[PDB]
């Protein structure tokens, strides 16, 4: 399950303590310096199920297929009771992304033919592009992507290299904007994969756009348990704060 | 199932 790249990078092996209890990776790409920095290069290349981090691209696909459009991202909650209060309400793109509302994205994916998805995954080079698995191929199933690739895709998205409309990209960015300050925009998305009732796969990917640069990042956690997006985000924030990016 |  490995992404093969010979790209150079600055090693961040001193970030190891942040990853206590996990086989984790942190990948940073500094846009201005066109430079990667990586903690745990081997793990950086290992592809894992994206879980909710896939929602970023599923949203883009949905825009591209006009499932979503300007002033047209709402979905009404059918009153089905989910485990998370935030899912138990009407949604728009922002809320569905912030709260990782699976049903909203399942509803969008329903209108995407398998071949359309495959086409998009090819265009955006989404990891192994394998979607044979479950209907929810993005959730602890066949589709897997590495931390470095998560960064590459964010970068290609943000730089508008992807063949998605820029306004769609801006909408998706907004939907994953965690903090907007004068000094930076902090964008990120969690994912968590559960196997055997354990959190075994945690993601937090995003970027910090400052007044002069953009720092794309992906943190992955693998562990027997507790490897979840929340912890991945906590760790990411610790690192980004140590780096004085947020 | 998004409706639109
Ligand atoms: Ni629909």
């Amino acid at each position: 399950d490995k992404y093969e790249t010979n790209v150079s990078y600055k090693k961040l092996n001193q970030l190891a303590p942040y990853f206590k209890g996990f086989d984790g990776s942190f990948v940073l790409y500094n846009e201005r310096e066109q430079a990667y920095s990586i903690y745990n290069e081997p793990e950086s290349k290992q592809r894992y199920s994206p879980n909710s981090t896939y929602k970023i691209y599923l949203a883009l696909m949905a825009f591209d297929q006009n499932l979503l459009s300007l002033n047209h991202t709402e979905q009404q909650w059918d009153k089905h009771q989910y485990p998370f209060k935030e899912w138990n309400q009407d949604q728009n793109l922002n809320s569905s992304m912030k709260y990782s509302v699976n049903w909203y994205y399942e509803n969008l994916n329903k209108h995407l033919r398998q071949d359309e998805v495959k086409s998009y995954l090819d265009l955006i080079e989404y990891g192994n592009e394998e979607i044979s698995g479950n209907e929810n191929y993005w959730n602890e199933s066949s589709l897997k992507i590495s931390a470095i690739e998560q960064v590459n895709l964010l970068k290609n998205m943000k730089q508008h290299n992807m063949h998605f409309d820029n306004k769609a990209i801006e909408k998706v960015e907004n939907s994953m904007t965690l903090k907007q300050k004068d000094t930076y925009k902090y964008v990120g998305k969690t994912g968590t994969g559960i196997v055997n009732h354990k959190e075994a796969n945690g993601w937090f990917v995003g970027y910090v756009e400052t007044k002069d640069n953009t720092y794309y990042f992906a943190t992955h956690l693998k562990g027997e348990d507790n490897a979840n997006g929340e912890k991945a985000q906590q760790i990411s924030e610790r690192i980004l704060k140590e780096m004085e990016l947020i | 199932g998004h409706m639109s």
